[PDB]
């Protein structure tokens, strides 16, 4: 929940063991990776925790 | 989109006044001697 | 029928020298493609199954009277047994086999500007099997030789991966080609597994399905050629010669 | 879909060919596929750019600042012009003002129309010899080469037939009238609520109702030239007395549907507009549009659905549409026609008449077959939409000649009891709605937005401003074709000259088939009342001993900026008379070869002045008595 | 120039 | 079934690539500039302009001379954006009237029927609410336009102008004069590639109601988009003022483009905002990437990116072809969206085609599907939850802005003299609605013999002390004008006689939300009335007190959704002809009876 | 029968070896049009010089 | 304006 | 007619 003047943005953290992590929303919402460009919100994503 | 014609005569010869008349009239000859086995035909075997 | 149950390149190939084009054009009316119906299908469902028409299905479907329209019926009778509806298209032509109407200049039909992209999306493509896309690349390949177009077929084949990875290899005019050829371009045939007499829900299948069962029919009549029995009744302008050729191949 | 042999007879039993062979494909980038017709309603982009190119010539010919400047002036001339109670044009009123912007510009489009055929029918009696030989010798040929022949062997002074030529040639006052343009940026909606005060009423009279924008919104004008309508006159004419009568029956025609175009604005009710419906897929195996056309300019209004190949039409009337459906009675039948279809409606403006539609509409449906959907749909859209007649040699000869048999005596319409009874149920129609706005709100409040001063277009009292660019001995000569008349009663022609000079001396004379009037006058900024006239129930006019149907009135002035003619009938609602036919137009016959002279008024002395006749005057020098 | 403009600036320049 | 003729018939075109189709544009773009605005009458009256601006009294660093060029032609470009940008907001204010009139109907259309088309539901909107203009189609705006919303050109308004005036080394009264006269090449460079957009309130509605429901959303929609538009055209003017060459959009294409392998590059740099956008159109996958204008430190002239849809090559070799964009940020971001999703059931020449109509013509797509889905995602963009923050970016352009500014002036003043400099980069040009500008009203409306012009006050993105003054040349040698000032409580009438010269009606006052205090109640926005017999023309001058206001933060969907203001009271008018002494001040509803507004009863 | 012998480049055709466009290409939307034979063209290309 | 006119109204003025 | 004409020609015909 935010409750500031702006946006915020919330870093996640999955480590490096599992494979595959599917991430969705009760809205659609924006994820990118580290200093990326983010792209239009979606419900579901698809992550490697890897990258 | 076709015109009606009284008899075979009249459709003949309407043809025959037009423009590639003699192309026509090859093929209404041959409408003719089809309309002429149609009419034998019918005529015996009725329905 | 006679059309899927050719294997190879080289029957596939005379039997469309052998046959002509009024067979690949059907005077049934029938249905506009791409609409979106309700078909009863009572052995799966008690509703109606939605479906969508195609080109593709087996069925005789109306057709646009212009050159592209006479290609799409080509190719869809030679990738699902049955064409479309377009008359009054001329005795001149219909008269002349499918083949020549494909590779042949003497037939008067012009075929440069067609675009296989369109082609291959209005007879859908995304919907075909293995087989079914490489009987149309066949006919691409036919006419892309016809009107030297050789560089566009290239560039359409590089475009799509999946299309060049099963593209036929063969040159037009070239017999010995056709003869290395080995793929398998079989829709319907002997099947090793169980064929049942039950329906299918999609269009496609349930008529890929009959003409599989009427096959089986048609193998077992009367009217199919066993060659180990009666190899000495054909005549010898029909008998299997390795010699035998395609004219002007 | 279909292939010759080589070395065959080239001969087709078609007569119309199309671009697309039988095989209904045409090679992109060809020759062929690059002269084929273009859809204008259908393509967006052609249709968003071609009302632009309408505006820019509104815009350019005519514009918004001027004639909002030239507002008070105009409103002191037409209250200078003495007119009795209940018949006075007040150009305070916002809605008044409105109605003689549009009555104004269309007028003189139409008045410069007349004239110009004038001049053309003066062209043909001239050399009427030769006319008569190329008539009679040439048959087999086209009607566009047979015009291009006829104005070649006159001096038509426009000797291009074609539509380019016709755009190349035309004057600032003959572009149509761009409804939007003239309603833009005007207050509607004032609410004065139970107040009867002065102020609230001089607030209210500063603005207009709702209606009247939408009815400007949906208002494009059809003026056809002398030059188009000399292909149906010319396609079946085997003298120039046929020929010129059949001239003046089509603008007879014309004349009348376009004061019955106006009259629709001044009724009170909001005028229909065209549209078009088109299939929601644009990519659809099933291909079908519909076209409604509902002309401002006309009585008849025109349905004309394309079902595949095959092309069906309605023509319905204006007139009685009590029910909801907005089409009436139908009076000419071509087939079955859907306007339940769903669709698409792209909203048009008609740029030809009813008759022009209604005769590319027979055409193509005796040539549904031979030509292909493309080439249907393109010459159809371009005619309606840019007044552009098909490349099609062929279809364009049976377009003209479909053309002509709507206008002559033979048509399967009978033009004259639509047009009565269009005019019955627009004054039925003024009527109900004024009552019914006596009713909901004041007698006063009514008067404003409906006025009943107005009326058809020649029965208002409007005017006329001139151009001139003929100059002699430093008189500029400003010329206006009095008459022909629609309507019978008294009538009166005045004349208001402003010029940078404090004192001047202006001279108007007036021609007939007999003589000039030569009338001078000294005051400036004032109607003058130049002349004035007595017509009869025919329409023809005792003047000065000889019946006459139309006048030409001269006016010459020094250093001048601006003249204008002003033109009023004596009793409200003038009774109009029967439309000319060819019969009526050929029985009788007057000249108009005398409306060429011109004086000079530099040489001008005072005896000069007065009614003289032609053997007064010697050979050339029409200014001076003596012979 | 127009009709009313000239009137004005005739009427201003003679009274 | 169809032979397939009126397919092709139907099909977009490409008016980008196509030279034949650039060409038949841009001629109309300049001929509609030059019917509405001649350059031989903005030059005429170039002297008329120059004394009514120095009759205003303003103090020293603060004034601006017509008299310089640079000056001139700034102005001049001010005036055009201003004046179209200040009729869309008049007929927006207009348009939100009269559906808050019927607020019931509107209720109910935008309830009960959801399954219609964004244009359908636009179309029986503006038939109930009974506006002036009722057609949503291309055509039908152009046709309904005034002659001031016309975008302005920019090579027109550069044409026949001196660059590169040379005097050295001279200080001399005569050698400054000349020095004046002339103005510098980048100025020449940034007009030739400079060309407006101001979108029209029917356009917008689309946006507005394909997912409201309620007519305070669809009000507040259309108010948040339009703070917008005006924040981007105000940074347009802005981007000129500075001493740099703006970039202009441009498409590459192959040299020698393939039948079957062709690709296609758009580069649209607006003009009118803070952020770019890039198109790559590679067979049948599209693929976009959102940059910021600002920044930009190395020679690569696209800065970071803000929003991803792929990878696009702008490093690609082939022809390049130079367009300008008829359309905003927003909307080109929207269709490349729906372009995107709808990608695999159009066809190459469909992408192609409706590409690039919209951005060189302003033409919508003719497919429903397509148009539907880009009316949401242009929603979406200007609403609370955009992928997009705009404050930060619009924010972001003002600062890099004002930093290049100082930079380009000191610059100069060191390569030349500090009066070089000054003529050269004014430092009085600043923002569009900051600047001190003036506005030619037209008027078609006349109460017993009184033209009335009409005039909107604010809404203002600035807040300090603002001041207002009317300019009045009539025919005639003596005249009475008055002027009236309406709010909701009530209007305020004066009565001046003073001809050809301007003067000060108004003072106000606006604080940081960007609303005054009108006589004891907080208005947002005022109208302005002006009454004069046989006027010639009438011209409002705005000017704030100090140099550079600082700005109001853009308000959102939830800010015009918490405070809500009437603006019927904006229809009543008054006759001056019937005015009388007691009824000249400022009176309130109550004192006057139902309908006359004239006479206090 | 004029031989200037001047060197010319080589000129790589929209339409290819087989010298038709493909139907619905890009390059056919960019290929030239004949502004004269065509009414449509030629008969706005006249108002558009009035015009100005 | 146009030059007649021009000189047309200075005309007047003046005299 | 322009603003910079209208002052000139009154100025000319005030005088």
């Amino acid at each position: 929940l935010n409750t500031g003047a702006g946006a915020a943005n919330i870093t996640f953290n999955f480590g490096q063991i599992a494979e595959t992590v599917i991430l969705k929303g009760s809205v659609p919402f924006q994820l990118a990776r580290l200093n990326q460009p983010m792209p239009a919100a979606r419900f579901t994503y698809k992550l490697r925790p890897l990258d | 989109n076709v015109n009606y014609y009284s008899s075979f005569d009249e459709f003949i010869i309407s043809q025959y006044h037009a423009q590639d008349g003699i192309n026509r009239v090859s093929t209404c000859v041959i409408l003719g001697l089809a309309l002429q086995a149609y009419d034998q035909m019918r005529r015996a075997l009725p329905v | 029928m006679d059309v899927l149950s050719k294997g190879s390149l080289k029957e596939l190939l005379a039997h469309l020298e052998k046959t002509p084009l009024e067979e690949a054009i059907s005077y049934r009316i029938g249905t506009v493609p791409y609409q979106n119906v309700l078909i009863s299908r009572n052995e799966y469902y008690n509703q109606l199954y939605p479906d969508t028409t195609s080109l593709i299905d087996g069925v005789s479907r109306e057709g646009q009277r212009n050159v592209n329209g006479l290609i799409m019926s080509i190719i869809s009778y030679v990738v699902s047994g049955s064409g479309h509806y377009i008359p009054n298209i001329g005795f001149m032509l219909l008269r002349r086999s499918i083949l020549d109407i494909l590779t042949k200049h003497d037939t008067g039909l012009v075929t440069n500007n067609l675009n296989y992209g369109i082609i291959a999306r209005n007879l859908t493509v995304s919907k075909m099997n293995c087989e079914q896309r490489k009987r149309m690349l066949i006919c691409f390949k036919l006419l892309a030789y016809k009107d030297g177009n050789q560089n566009d077929y290239e560039i359409y084949l590089n475009q799509n991966i999946p299309l060049k990875q099963i593209a036929p290899n063969f040159i037009p005019g070239d017999m010995r080609t056709v003869i290395h050829n080995q793929d398998q371009l079989a829709i319907v045939g002997i099947p090793a597994y169980r064929l049942t007499q039950s329906t299918e829900l999609s269009i496609r299948d349930d008529n890929a399905k009959s003409y599989k069962l009427g096959y089986v029919d048609w193998y077992n009549s009367n009217s199919f050629l066993r060659e180990r029995s009666e190899f000495n009744l054909i005549r010898l302008k029909d008998r299997d010669t390795k010699y035998g050729k395609l004219n002007g191949w | 879909a279909w292939v010759t042999q080589a070395y065959s007879s080239g001969l087709s039993q078609n007569s119309i060919i199309s671009l697309t062979g039988n095989d209904r494909t045409v090679a992109d980038g060809t020759f062929n596929s690059m002269i084929m017709p273009r859809a204008v309603i259908a393509n967006e982009r052609e249709h968003f750019m071609k009302t632009r190119i309408d505006k820019i010539e509104h815009d350019l010919n005519r514009s918004a600042k001027q004639e909002m400047m030239d507002r008070q002036s105009l409103a002191e001339d037409y209250n200078a012009l003495n007119l009795a109670v209940g018949q006075e044009i007040k150009l305070d009123i916002a809605t008044q003002h409105q109605l003689n912007r549009l009555g104004s510009a269309m007028y003189k489009a139409d008045h410069e129309r007349e004239t110009e055929l004038t001049d053309l029918i003066n062209r043909i009696r001239e050399n009427e010899v030769t006319v008569n030989g190329i008539l009679e010798n040439q048959k087999a040929i086209t009607a566009a080469e047979r015009a291009d022949l006829l104005l070649e062997v006159v001096a038509s002074t426009a000797k291009s037939v074609s539509a380019a030529g016709r755009a190349a040639a035309d004057g600032s006052g003959v572009v149509p009238v761009f409804g939007p343009s003239v309603a833009n940026g005007i207050k509607v909606g004032i609410d004065i609520a139970d107040s009867v005060a002065e102020a609230a009423i001089a607030v209210k009279e500063s603005g207009i109702i709702t209606q009247l924008n939408d009815v400007y919104h949906a208002f494009q004008s059809v003026h056809v030239a002398p030059n188009d309508v000399i292909k149906p006159a010319a396609v079946v004419a085997g003298t120039s007395t046929e020929l010129i009568g059949n001239l003046q029956a089509i603008y007879s025609r014309l004349r009348s549907h376009s004061d019955i175009g106006f009259k629709k604005a001044t009724v009170g009710d909001v005028i229909p507009n065209s549209y078009m419906i088109k299939p929601v897929n644009s990519t659809e195996y099933a291909s079908w549009q519909l076209y409604v056309i509902h002309p401002v300019q006309g009585s008849l209004g025109l349905v004309v659905q394309l079902m595949g190949d095959a092309l069906t039409y309605n023509v319905f009337a204006q007139y009685g549409n009590t029910s909801a459906s907005e089409f009436g009675k139908t009076v000419l039948t071509g087939g079955a026609t859907n306007t339940a279809l769903e669709g698409t409606k792209v909203k048009f403006q008609t740029k030809v008449t009813a008759q022009q539609a209604l005769a590319l509409t027979m055409a193509l449906k005796d040539a549904a077959s031979m030509l292909s959907q493309g080439e249907l749909i393109g010459y159809f859209e371009q005619y309606i939409n840019l007044a552009l007649e098909p490349d099609n040699l062929s279809l364009q000869d049976n377009m003209h000649k479909y053309h002509h048999l709507l206008t002559s005596q033979n048509s399967p319409i009978d033009w004259n009891y639509h047009d009565e009874e269009m005019h019955k149920w627009l004054d039925s129609r003024k009527t109900t709605n004024y009552d019914a706005m006596q009713k909901k709100d004041g007698t006063v409040i009514a008067d404003i937005h409906i006025p009943k001063v107005f009326n058809d277009l020649r029965n208002t009292t409007l005017h006329c401003k001139l151009e001139g660019k003929q100059t002699i001995a430093g008189y500029t000569v400003y010329e206006y074709l009095i008459g022909p008349w629609a309507h019978y009663g008294d009538i009166d022609y005045s004349v208001v000259v402003d010029t940078l000079n404090e004192e001047t001396k202006w001279y108007c004379e007036v021609i007939g088939i007999d003589g000039h009037l030569l009338i001078e006058k000294s005051v400036q900024h004032k109607p003058e009342k130049i002349l004035e006239l007595t017509v009869n129930d025919s329409g023809v006019t005792s003047f000065n001993g000889r019946n006459h149907d139309r006048l030409k009135l001269k006016v010459y002035v020094k250093d001048s900026l601006s003249v204008k003619v002003f033109r009023n009938w004596i009793g409200i609602n003038a009774p109009r008379v029967k439309t000319k036919m060819f019969n009526d137009h050929i029985g009788v016959k007057y000249d108009y070869s005398h409306f060429d002279k011109n004086i000079s008024p530099a040489h001008l002395t005072l005896t000069d002045l007065g009614w003289h006749t032609w053997d007064q005057y010697n050979a050339g020098n029409w200014t001076n008595i003596k012979p | 120039l127009s009709e009313t403009e000239l009137r004005a600036l005739k009427k201003l320049s003679t009274t």
